[PDB]
Protein backbone atom coordinates (compact mmCIF):
# COMPACT_ATOMS: atom_id res chain seq x y z
CA UNK A 1 0.00 0.00 0.00
CA UNK A 2 1.72 3.21 -1.01
CA UNK A 3 0.55 6.71 1.03
CA UNK A 4 -1.50 4.53 3.37
CA UNK A 5 -0.98 4.18 6.95
CA UNK A 6 -1.01 1.35 9.48
CA UNK A 7 -3.89 -0.09 10.46
CA UNK A 8 -5.34 -0.26 14.35
CA UNK A 9 -5.49 -3.46 15.90
CA UNK A 10 -8.82 -5.11 14.30
CA UNK A 11 -9.92 -2.73 11.76
CA UNK A 12 -10.16 -5.63 9.20
CA UNK A 13 -10.32 -8.56 10.55
CA UNK A 14 -11.07 -10.52 7.50
CA UNK A 15 -8.34 -9.90 6.46
CA UNK A 16 -6.52 -13.54 5.59
CA UNK A 17 -2.30 -13.51 4.28
CA UNK A 18 -1.65 -16.07 1.79
CA UNK A 19 1.93 -17.72 2.87
CA UNK A 20 3.31 -19.65 0.98
CA UNK A 21 5.18 -22.77 3.07
CA UNK A 22 8.45 -22.98 0.83
CA UNK A 23 10.28 -20.34 0.68
CA UNK A 24 8.13 -19.27 3.43
CA UNK A 25 6.96 -15.95 1.95
CA UNK A 26 4.07 -13.25 2.05
CA UNK A 27 2.32 -14.36 -1.32
CA UNK A 28 -0.91 -12.29 -1.60
CA UNK A 29 -3.82 -10.96 0.40
CA UNK A 30 -6.87 -12.41 0.26
CA UNK A 31 -10.36 -12.14 2.68
CA UNK A 32 -12.28 -14.71 5.01
CA UNK A 33 -16.21 -14.50 4.01
CA UNK A 34 -17.83 -17.35 5.95
CA UNK A 35 -16.25 -19.67 8.77
CA UNK A 36 -14.22 -22.23 6.01
CA UNK A 37 -13.83 -20.02 2.85
CA UNK A 38 -11.10 -17.49 1.68
CA UNK A 39 -11.35 -14.96 -1.31
CA UNK A 40 -8.63 -13.76 -3.15
CA UNK A 41 -7.28 -13.00 -7.06
CA UNK A 42 -6.56 -16.15 -9.04
CA UNK A 43 -3.46 -14.78 -10.46
CA UNK A 44 -2.69 -15.41 -6.74
CA UNK A 45 -2.35 -18.66 -7.56
CA UNK A 46 -1.96 -19.48 -11.12
CA UNK A 47 -0.19 -17.02 -13.71
CA UNK A 48 1.41 -19.02 -16.39
CA UNK A 49 3.42 -15.79 -17.78
CA UNK A 50 5.43 -16.78 -15.16
CA UNK A 51 5.01 -20.25 -14.26
CA UNK A 52 3.04 -19.66 -11.39
CA UNK A 53 0.17 -22.61 -10.58
CA UNK A 54 0.44 -23.23 -7.04
CA UNK A 55 -1.48 -25.70 -5.21
CA UNK A 56 -3.70 -27.31 -1.84
CA UNK A 57 -0.21 -28.69 -0.03
CA UNK A 58 1.61 -25.28 -1.20
CA UNK A 59 0.23 -22.58 0.56
CA UNK A 60 -1.21 -21.51 4.18
CA UNK A 61 -3.60 -19.10 5.34
CA UNK A 62 -2.67 -16.80 8.21
CA UNK A 63 -5.69 -14.89 9.70
CA UNK A 64 -5.91 -12.64 12.83
CA UNK A 65 -2.79 -11.11 11.78
CA UNK A 66 -1.57 -7.24 11.92
CA UNK A 67 2.13 -7.80 12.07
CA UNK A 68 3.70 -8.76 8.67
CA UNK A 69 6.61 -11.37 9.46
CA UNK A 70 5.78 -12.51 12.96
CA UNK A 71 4.14 -15.23 14.58
CA UNK A 72 1.90 -13.45 16.71
CA UNK A 73 1.35 -16.33 19.22
CA UNK A 74 -2.50 -16.73 20.04
CA UNK A 75 -3.39 -14.26 17.80
CA UNK A 76 -3.38 -15.68 14.45
CA UNK A 77 -4.45 -19.16 13.30
CA UNK A 78 -3.12 -21.04 10.28
CA UNK A 79 -5.24 -23.42 7.99
CA UNK A 80 -4.45 -25.69 5.66
CA UNK A 81 -6.57 -25.94 2.42
CA UNK A 82 -8.98 -28.51 1.25
CA UNK A 83 -9.74 -27.36 -2.40
CA UNK A 84 -8.68 -24.00 -4.64
CA UNK A 85 -11.17 -22.94 -7.13
CA UNK A 86 -10.56 -20.80 -9.82
CA UNK A 87 -13.48 -18.96 -12.16
CA UNK A 88 -13.61 -21.02 -15.06
CA UNK A 89 -13.36 -17.91 -17.54
CA UNK A 90 -10.29 -16.11 -15.34
CA UNK A 91 -8.43 -14.43 -18.66
CA UNK A 92 -4.51 -14.67 -17.80
CA UNK A 93 -3.78 -14.14 -20.99
CA UNK A 94 -5.64 -10.94 -21.62
CA UNK A 95 -6.46 -8.39 -18.88
CA UNK A 96 -7.08 -10.90 -16.02
CA UNK A 97 -10.47 -10.30 -16.41
CA UNK A 98 -12.60 -12.55 -13.57
CA UNK A 99 -9.87 -12.34 -11.42
CA UNK A 100 -11.34 -14.61 -8.80
CA UNK A 101 -11.01 -17.67 -6.63
CA UNK A 102 -12.14 -19.55 -3.74
CA UNK A 103 -10.45 -22.07 -0.84
CA UNK A 104 -11.90 -24.01 1.28
CA UNK A 105 -10.01 -24.44 4.49
CA UNK A 106 -9.37 -27.89 5.84
CA UNK A 107 -11.40 -27.20 9.39
CA UNK A 108 -13.57 -24.16 9.78
CA UNK A 109 -11.96 -21.08 11.78
CA UNK A 110 -13.54 -19.75 14.97
CA UNK A 111 -14.03 -16.07 15.13
CA UNK A 112 -12.86 -13.58 17.65
CA UNK A 113 -12.07 -10.10 18.46
CA UNK A 114 -9.11 -10.43 15.67
CA UNK A 115 -11.20 -13.03 13.04
CA UNK A 116 -14.64 -11.99 11.63
CA UNK A 117 -16.06 -12.61 7.84
CA UNK A 118 -16.72 -9.72 5.88
CA UNK A 119 -19.99 -9.18 4.03
CA UNK A 120 -20.60 -9.79 0.43
CA UNK A 121 -22.21 -7.59 -1.29
CA UNK A 122 -26.23 -7.69 -2.55
CA UNK A 123 -27.91 -6.02 -6.02
CA UNK A 124 -29.17 -3.16 -3.99
CA UNK A 125 -25.78 -2.39 -2.26
CA UNK A 126 -23.93 -2.86 -4.70
CA UNK A 127 -26.12 -0.12 -6.65
CA UNK A 128 -25.99 2.30 -4.00
CA UNK A 129 -22.06 2.36 -2.70
CA UNK A 130 -20.41 1.53 -6.47
CA UNK A 131 -20.64 5.24 -7.70
CA UNK A 132 -17.56 7.25 -8.49
CA UNK A 133 -16.30 9.36 -5.37
CA UNK A 134 -17.09 7.19 -3.08
CA UNK A 135 -14.21 5.54 -1.21
CA UNK A 136 -13.61 2.26 -0.31
CA UNK A 137 -10.64 1.09 2.09
CA UNK A 138 -7.76 -1.66 0.84
CA UNK A 139 -5.31 -3.12 3.51
CA UNK A 140 -2.44 -5.18 2.47
CA UNK A 141 1.17 -5.86 3.82
CA UNK A 142 2.47 -5.35 0.32
CA UNK A 143 5.25 -2.48 -0.87
CA UNK A 144 4.98 0.54 0.15
CA UNK A 145 6.55 1.89 -2.31
CA UNK A 146 7.30 0.72 -6.40
CA UNK A 147 10.79 0.36 -6.18
CA UNK A 148 9.67 -0.24 1.73
CA UNK A 149 7.85 -3.38 3.36
CA UNK A 150 5.77 -3.04 6.29
CA UNK A 151 5.65 -4.25 9.49
CA UNK A 152 2.36 -3.99 9.81
CA UNK A 153 -1.15 -4.10 8.39
CA UNK A 154 -1.83 -1.03 6.08
CA UNK A 155 -4.78 0.52 5.00
CA UNK A 156 -5.65 3.86 2.48
CA UNK A 157 -9.12 5.02 1.56
CA UNK A 158 -9.73 5.42 -2.01
CA UNK A 159 -12.15 6.64 -4.31
CA UNK A 160 -13.98 4.86 -7.17
CA UNK A 161 -13.58 6.26 -10.74
CA UNK A 162 -15.54 6.82 -13.11
CA UNK A 163 -15.22 3.89 -16.02
CA UNK A 164 -14.20 6.06 -19.04
CA UNK A 165 -11.13 7.80 -16.98
CA UNK A 166 -10.32 4.47 -16.10
CA UNK A 167 -10.20 3.08 -19.70
CA UNK A 168 -8.42 6.20 -21.19
CA UNK A 169 -5.90 5.41 -18.69
CA UNK A 170 -4.70 2.29 -19.75
CA UNK A 171 -4.52 0.59 -23.24
CA UNK A 172 -5.68 -2.69 -21.24
CA UNK A 173 -9.29 -3.78 -22.37
CA UNK A 174 -11.34 -3.03 -19.23
CA UNK A 175 -14.72 -5.03 -18.60
CA UNK A 176 -17.87 -4.71 -16.69
CA UNK A 177 -16.06 -7.27 -14.28
CA UNK A 178 -14.15 -4.43 -13.00
CA UNK A 179 -14.17 -0.86 -11.26
CA UNK A 180 -10.75 0.83 -10.95
CA UNK A 181 -10.22 3.40 -7.75
CA UNK A 182 -7.84 5.95 -7.19
CA UNK A 183 -7.39 9.69 -7.19
CA UNK A 184 -7.16 12.12 -9.97
CA UNK A 185 -3.34 13.95 -10.66
CA UNK A 186 -5.49 16.95 -9.84
CA UNK A 187 -7.02 15.57 -6.47
CA UNK A 188 -3.23 16.27 -4.64
CA UNK A 189 -3.86 13.27 -2.58
CA UNK A 190 -2.23 9.52 -3.30
CA UNK A 191 -2.53 6.24 -2.52
CA UNK A 192 -2.23 2.86 -4.11
CA UNK A 193 -1.86 -1.23 -3.55
CA UNK A 194 1.12 -2.26 -4.61
CA UNK A 195 2.65 -5.80 -5.21
CA UNK A 196 2.00 -7.95 -1.84
CA UNK A 197 -1.53 -6.42 -1.33
CA UNK A 198 -3.46 -8.56 -4.51
CA UNK A 199 -6.33 -10.51 -3.40
CA UNK A 200 -6.78 -8.43 -0.80
CA UNK A 201 -9.92 -6.50 -0.23
CA UNK A 202 -11.37 -3.26 -1.15
CA UNK A 203 -14.74 -2.96 1.29
CA UNK A 204 -17.11 -0.03 2.00
CA UNK A 205 -19.53 0.75 4.95
CA UNK A 206 -22.76 0.78 4.71
CA UNK A 207 -24.59 3.25 5.98
CA UNK A 208 -27.83 1.79 6.14
CA UNK A 209 -27.01 -1.43 8.32
CA UNK A 210 -23.29 0.11 9.53
CA UNK A 211 -21.93 -3.45 8.15
CA UNK A 212 -18.45 -3.29 5.86
CA UNK A 213 -19.48 -5.25 2.40
CA UNK A 214 -16.46 -6.15 -0.17
CA UNK A 215 -17.25 -4.97 -3.19
CA UNK A 216 -13.96 -5.38 -4.86
CA UNK A 217 -10.71 -7.62 -4.54
CA UNK A 218 -6.79 -5.90 -5.73
CA UNK A 219 -6.34 -7.01 -8.87
CA UNK A 220 -3.77 -5.18 -11.26
CA UNK A 221 -2.45 -1.64 -11.78
CA UNK A 222 0.47 -0.18 -14.05
CA UNK A 223 3.19 0.98 -11.41
CA UNK A 224 2.05 1.86 -7.94
CA UNK A 225 0.79 5.65 -7.09
CA UNK A 226 1.93 6.36 -10.75
CA UNK A 227 0.02 9.88 -11.47
CA UNK A 228 -2.61 9.49 -14.43
CA UNK A 229 -3.12 6.01 -13.70
CA UNK A 230 -5.74 3.50 -11.23
CA UNK A 231 -6.15 0.36 -9.43
CA UNK A 232 -7.97 -2.30 -10.82
CA UNK A 233 -10.53 -4.48 -8.64
CA UNK A 234 -12.60 -7.92 -9.89
CA UNK A 235 -16.00 -6.72 -9.58
CA UNK A 236 -17.34 -9.14 -6.55
CA UNK A 237 -20.76 -8.31 -6.89
CA UNK A 238 -21.08 -9.21 -11.04
CA UNK A 239 -19.69 -12.81 -10.19
CA UNK A 240 -21.47 -13.11 -7.01
CA UNK A 241 -23.49 -15.84 -8.95
CA UNK A 242 -20.62 -17.94 -9.54
CA UNK A 243 -19.28 -17.67 -5.57
CA UNK A 244 -22.74 -19.04 -4.26
CA UNK A 245 -22.59 -21.88 -6.78
CA UNK A 246 -19.43 -23.04 -5.94
CA UNK A 247 -20.15 -22.72 -2.20
CA UNK A 248 -23.93 -24.37 -2.27
CA UNK A 249 -22.05 -27.21 -4.58
CA UNK A 250 -19.12 -27.91 -2.54
CA UNK A 251 -20.21 -26.69 1.31
CA UNK B 1 -23.27 -14.11 7.14
CA UNK B 2 -25.87 -12.15 9.54
CA UNK B 3 -23.24 -10.81 11.65
CA UNK B 4 -20.51 -10.38 9.23
CA UNK B 5 -19.14 -7.17 8.75
CA UNK B 6 -20.06 -5.53 12.33
CA UNK B 7 -16.09 -5.95 14.00
CA UNK B 8 -16.05 -6.46 17.70
CA UNK B 9 -13.99 -4.20 18.39
CA UNK B 10 -15.58 -1.75 16.60
CA UNK B 11 -19.19 -1.70 15.63
CA UNK B 12 -20.02 -4.41 18.68
CA UNK B 13 -18.73 -1.55 20.78
CA UNK B 14 -19.59 1.58 19.08
CA UNK B 15 -15.97 2.32 18.49
CA UNK B 16 -15.11 3.99 15.12
CA UNK B 17 -11.68 3.43 13.74
CA UNK B 18 -10.23 7.18 12.80
CA UNK B 19 -10.79 7.11 9.06
CA UNK B 20 -14.64 5.59 8.60
CA UNK B 21 -15.54 9.23 8.68
CA UNK B 22 -14.20 9.78 5.51
CA UNK B 23 -15.48 7.05 3.67
CA UNK B 24 -18.90 7.45 4.89
CA UNK B 25 -19.23 11.08 4.18
CA UNK B 26 -18.21 10.14 0.62
CA UNK B 27 -21.51 8.98 0.76
CA UNK B 28 -23.16 12.06 -0.77
CA UNK C 1 12.38 -11.52 7.49
CA UNK C 2 9.26 -13.87 8.24
CA UNK C 3 9.98 -15.53 11.88
CA UNK C 4 9.15 -19.63 11.77
CA UNK C 5 6.28 -20.37 12.60
CA UNK C 6 4.87 -24.26 14.21
CA UNK C 7 6.11 -27.52 12.27
CA UNK C 8 2.65 -28.90 13.31
CA UNK C 9 1.39 -26.21 10.31
CA UNK C 10 3.71 -27.67 7.35
CA UNK C 11 3.59 -31.90 8.68
N1 LIG D 1 -3.05 -0.57 -7.83
C1 LIG D 1 -1.88 -1.09 -8.10
N2 LIG D 1 -0.90 -0.30 -8.47
C2 LIG D 1 -1.67 -2.47 -8.04
C3 LIG D 1 -0.37 -2.94 -8.29
C4 LIG D 1 -0.13 -4.28 -8.25
C5 LIG D 1 1.03 -4.96 -8.48
C6 LIG D 1 0.72 -6.30 -8.30
C7 LIG D 1 1.58 -7.39 -8.47
C8 LIG D 1 2.87 -7.16 -8.97
C9 LIG D 1 3.77 -8.19 -9.21
C10 LIG D 1 3.40 -9.48 -8.95
C11 LIG D 1 2.13 -9.78 -8.45
C12 LIG D 1 1.84 -11.12 -8.25
C13 LIG D 1 1.92 -12.03 -9.33
C14 LIG D 1 1.59 -13.33 -9.12
C15 LIG D 1 1.18 -13.69 -7.78
C16 LIG D 1 1.18 -12.89 -6.78
C17 LIG D 1 1.49 -11.58 -6.99
C18 LIG D 1 1.19 -8.73 -8.19
O1 LIG D 1 -0.10 -8.99 -7.71
N3 LIG D 1 -0.54 -6.38 -7.96
C19 LIG D 1 -1.09 -5.18 -7.93
C20 LIG D 1 -2.39 -4.76 -7.64
C21 LIG D 1 -2.69 -3.38 -7.67
CL1 LIG D 1 -4.39 -2.89 -7.35
NA1 LIG E 1 -2.57 7.16 -9.67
Amino acid sequence: IVEGSDAEIGMSPWQVMLFRKSPQELLCGASLISDRWVLTAAHCLLYPPWDKNFTENDLLVRIGKHSRTRYERNIEKISMLEKIYIHPRYNWRENLDRDIALMKLKKPVAFSDYIHPVCLPDRETAASLLQAGYKGRVTGWGNLKETGQPSVLQVVNLPIVERPVCKDSTRIRITDNMFCAGYKPDEGKRGDACEGDSGGPFVMKSPFNNRWYQMGIVSWGEGCDRDGKYGFYTHVFRLKKWIQKVIDQFG
Amino acid sequence: EADCGLRPLFEKKSLEDKTERELLESYI
Amino acid sequence: DFEEIPEEYLQ
